[PDB]
RNA sequence: CACCCACUAAUAGGGAACGUGAGCUGGGUUUAGACCGUCGUGAGACAGGUUAGUUUUACCCUACUGAUGAUGUGUUGUUGC
RNA sequence: CCCACUGUCCCUACCUACUAUCCAGCGAAACCACAGCCAAGGGAACGGGCUUGGCGGAAUCAGCGGGGAAAGAAGACCCUG
RNA sequence: AGAUCUUGGUGGUAGUAGCAAAUAUUCAAACGAGAACUUUGAAGGCCGAAGUGGAGAAGGGUUCCAUGUGAACAGCAGUUGA
């Protein structure tokens, strides 16, 4: 239903922000269950929550 | 059925078409639109605008 | 209760009441208005344009700047809207009204809406906040609706 | 006290109802004095403002800067299709004004001018005159035809034609045809009434009412403009940029007594969509329209005397926002109220012609059908072709299909 | 007001709450700051001069401007006076 | 005061954004003897009402700033105590 | 019946003024009776390190955090919320 928690929990233990935790739309009812920082470490190494990679700022037109 | 002009761009102007440039120097144009008559007051060169004729017979 | 205008017989009649409705007064009144003396088929249809913007209802006595509009020609009107909450509300209470009829076990298919009346309910305290440090009410305006339908065909 | 200097006011007040006119077809309101001694003919027509042109043409004003000179002038293309005759009207001449006495329609009224009878054709059996028309056939009914036509014979003063134009021959989105009376004029009502008797389900066109440079008046209604403030309205002055509410108003609406708002005072409203007539409107041309023998007999449309070029009124690519001028047309001396495609009506003057400027011959010599959807240079496609040579689109046309 | 320049057929005189500030402007007058001259012992004054100085509200009735409509001709439409 | 510069002006036009506008939802306040079409008359000497005349046709929308000597403040000017 | 009387209540105005400062939203899905406003995902944007970021002092005082509700409040709505 909502996961406001799960985004922030999945921030904190990604060391990331908001901006870069992706919980898969798939998988919100599995997701929402998680209502502790250790479920959410498992759900990180199944792979149902993803840290993006950085959006690109690339320096080659600089170089 | 009067004379019959041609412009800065050497484009055949009818009756009744564009303006009429006269200079204080004694020269009179002719031109057929604000686009060519603006060309040729920015002393831009018609052998190097393609769409002129002067581009195309030179060309 | 104590409804006005009791029925001719309430024999072959059903009753609808709303108290504290939360919709405007004056909209609900001129929507009553429209749909008086209406089949219950024909104002349940009705009532499902005005929502879709397909029939409109009269503005008569509350028409201060109400616009004009193409659809007030059905009516001998000039000025109509489409008020979306009070038509939701009249579908609601003729639902409301329909079951009763269906537990009164006379046909439904029949209900002509005899009687409705929009009473003013006490009012709701708001508050607004204006230039000069000062305060003004932002007041809202309930309203009481009743309903008689009666079989006739 | 009185205003410091004086000045003309703004607008004139003898068009002061200035509202949406009530009409869209534009009404003649006042037909040529009628007199016996001149032969029959119609007063009035009906066309279309196909758009605008320019010509060239040799003047013969003695006395003047421009005599035996070029010159180039504005003129309108109004497109008169010939129109179609389908009844008669009477009047009778009362102590309170002309008063309608009997309307006799033809039998075979088209479809196109049924529809003017219909707010919704499309959802209507096309039941009008069906049972009127019945009438022509049968004993009682055209006994009954003759007595309103002896009715109108000896009862009635001035007759008019109820007359309509052919909308199926325009280019426009709309097929309802227009309808309106046109008075007839010169004769006994005898004779006019034989006239217009035998023209009925005829058609009349533009070359039997107006001829080549004659003066007539135009008739219509013009552009809409909206609602508009003072200063497009009225042309009033505008404040200056220190207006603390604005500018673009009349500062004073009036003096403290009256204590009301005159009439006379400049305010905001509808501007634009006014029924105005406007006299002394020459015509250069009447045009031959398209005309079939072998094949598509075109040139004599722009084609002058001194031209001798294959090519119609049309300009290159088609008039703007109107299409493709087929049928007669009339070329009227200068703007025209309306927007294109509005319906025009023609009216002959009111006056009698006697001014050097009026009864002047006029002897064209260049017709421009350069593009007027931009800044076009070309009069016909093939100066065009002839002009560039083949281009890329048309060499891989003469290399695909070989 | 006045006077001057120039054009013009002519460059007439006035009223409308000394027309017209919920139309404007704020130059002047007519607040509080300040300078000079004159008067006053002084506070201060000056149809004496000078400089800086908040211009609010309409959505109400009517008027006017436009815009739908309304009466009655059985309904409805076209053309009209 | 001069050069330059320009929509300050001649002389206004067009475009863009947000509004205003229409709709769904929500929803005030100022003000209010009664109200609201005028000409003249007389009258607390400038009437919406009174007299005499002109006349008067539901219900309304968008504007408007002529009036309601419109609203805002028991006039700060002047006089009296 | 009056006192710009006191207190309370109610009208017209009026469904009117207005809900116009700081560029901007859109598609699909979920839960749900109900989605312009909630959650997720995909886009398009903004703050642009003197930030619309991460932390404190004063002040607040439990607003913190979970779960639940949908009466009233959050000037529309809400499945959302200080
Ligand atoms: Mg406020
Ligand atoms: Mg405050
Ligand atoms: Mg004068
Ligand atoms: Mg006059
Ligand atoms: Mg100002
Ligand atoms: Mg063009
Ligand atoms: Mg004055
Ligand atoms: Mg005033
Ligand atoms: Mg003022
Ligand atoms: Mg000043
Ligand atoms: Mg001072
Ligand atoms: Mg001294
Ligand atoms: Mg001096
Ligand atoms: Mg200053
Ligand atoms: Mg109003
Ligand atoms: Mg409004
Ligand atoms: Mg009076
Ligand atoms: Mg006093
Ligand atoms: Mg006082
Ligand atoms: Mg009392
Ligand atoms: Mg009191
Ligand atoms: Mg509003
Ligand atoms: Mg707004
Ligand atoms: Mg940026
Ligand atoms: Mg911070
Ligand atoms: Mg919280
Ligand atoms: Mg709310």
């Amino acid at each position: 239903s909502m996961l406001r928690l799960q985004k922030r929990l999945a921030s904190s233990v990604l060391r990331c922000g908001k901006k870069k935790v992706w919980l898969d739309p798939n998988e919100t009812n599995e997701i929402a269950n998680a209502n502790s920082r250790q479920q959410i470490r498992k759900l990180i190494k199944d792979g149902l929550i993803i840290r993006k990679p950085v959006t690109v700022h690339s320096r080659a037109r600089c170089r | 059925m009067k004379v019959e002009l041609c412009s800065f761009s050497g484009y055949k102007i009818y009756p009744g078409h564009g303006r009429r440039y006269a200079r204080t120097d004694g020269k009179v144009f002719q031109f057929l639109n604000a686009k060519c008559e603006s060309a040729f007051l920015s002393k831009r060169n018609p052998r190097q605008i393609n769409w002129t004729v002067l581009y195309r017979r030179k060309h | 209760v104590r409804y006005s205008l009791d029925p001719e017989n309430p024999t072959k009649s059903c009753k609808s009441r709303g108290s504290n409705l939360r919709v405007h007064f004056k909209n609900t009144r001129e929507t009553a208005q429209a749909i008086k003396g209406m089949h219950i088929r024909k104002a349940t249809k009705y009532l499902k344009d005005v929502t879709l913007q397909k029939q409109c209802v009269p503005f008569r006595r509350y028409n201060g700047g109400v616009g004009r509009c193409a659809q007030a020609k059905q009516w001998g009107w000039t000025q109509g809207r489409w008020p979306k909450k009070s038509a939701e509300f009249l579908l609601h209470m003729l639902k409301n009204a329909e079951s009763n009829a269906e537990l009164k076990g006379l046909d439904v298919d029949s209900l002509v809406i005899e009687h409705i009346q929009v009473n003013k309910a006490p009012k709701m305290r708001r508050r607004t906040y204006r230039a000069h440090g000062r305060i003004n009410p932002y007041m809202s305006s309930p309203c009481h609706i009743e309903m008689i339908l009666t079989e006739k065909e | 006290s009185h205003r410091k200097f004086s000045a003309p006011r703004h607008g004139s007040l003898g068009f002061l109802p200035r509202k949406r006119s009530s009409r869209h077809r534009g009404k003649v309101k006042s037909f040529p004095k009628d007199d016996p001694s001149k032969p029959v003919h119609l007063t009035a027509f009906l066309g279309y403002k196909a758009g605008m042109t320019h010509i060239v043409r040799e003047v013969d004003r003695p006395g003047s800067k421009v005599n035996k000179k070029e010159v180039v002038e504005a003129v309108t293309i109004v497109e008169t299709p010939p129109m179609v005759v389908v009844g008669i009207v009477g009047y009778v001449e009362t102590p309170r004004g002309l008063r309608t006495f009997k309307t006799v329609f033809a039998e075979h009224i088209s479809d196109e001018c049924k529809r003017r009878f219909y707010k919704n054709w499309h959802k209507s059996k096309k039941k009008a005159f069906t049972k009127y028309c019945k009438k022509w056939q049968d004993e009682d009914g055209k006994k009954q035809l003759e007595k309103d036509f002896s009715s109108m014979k000896k009862y009635c003063q001035v007759i008019r034609v109820i007359a309509h134009t052919q909308m199926r021959l325009l280019p426009l989105r709309q097929k309802k045809a227009h309808l309106m009376e046109i008075q007839v004029n010169g004769g006994t009502v005898a004779e006019k009434l034989d006239w217009a008797r035998e023209r009925l389900e005829q058609q009349v066109p533009v070359n039997q009412v107006f001829g080549q440079d004659e003066m007539i008046d135009v008739i219509g209604v013009t552009k809409g403009k909206g609602y508009k403030g003072v200063t497009s309205r009225w042309h009033t002055k505008k404040l200056p940029r220190k207006t603390h509410r604005g500018l673009r108003k009349v500062a004073c609406i009036g003096a403290w007594h009256p204590a009301r708002v005159a009439f006379s005072v400049a305010r905001a409203g509808q501007k634009g969509y006014h029924h105005r007539t406007e006299i002394n409107k020459k015509i250069y041309k009447i045009g031959q329209g398209y005309l079939i023998k072998d094949g598509k007999l075109i040139k004599n449309n722009a084609s002058t005397d001194y031209d001798l070029s294959d090519k119609s009124i049309n300009p290159l690519g088609g008039f703007v926002h109107y299409g493709e001028v087929t049928n007669d047309f009339v070329m009227l001396k200068g703007c025209v109220v309306g927007t294109k495609k509005r319906v025009l009506t023609l009216r002959k003057s009111l006056l009698v012609q006697t001014k050097r400027r009026a009864l002047e011959k006029i002897d064209l010599k260049f017709i421009d059908t350069t593009s007027k959807f931009g800044h076009g240079r070309f009069q016909t496609m093939e100066e065009k072709k002839a002009f560039m040579g083949p281009l890329k689109k048309d060499r891989i046309a003469k290399e695909e299909g070989a």
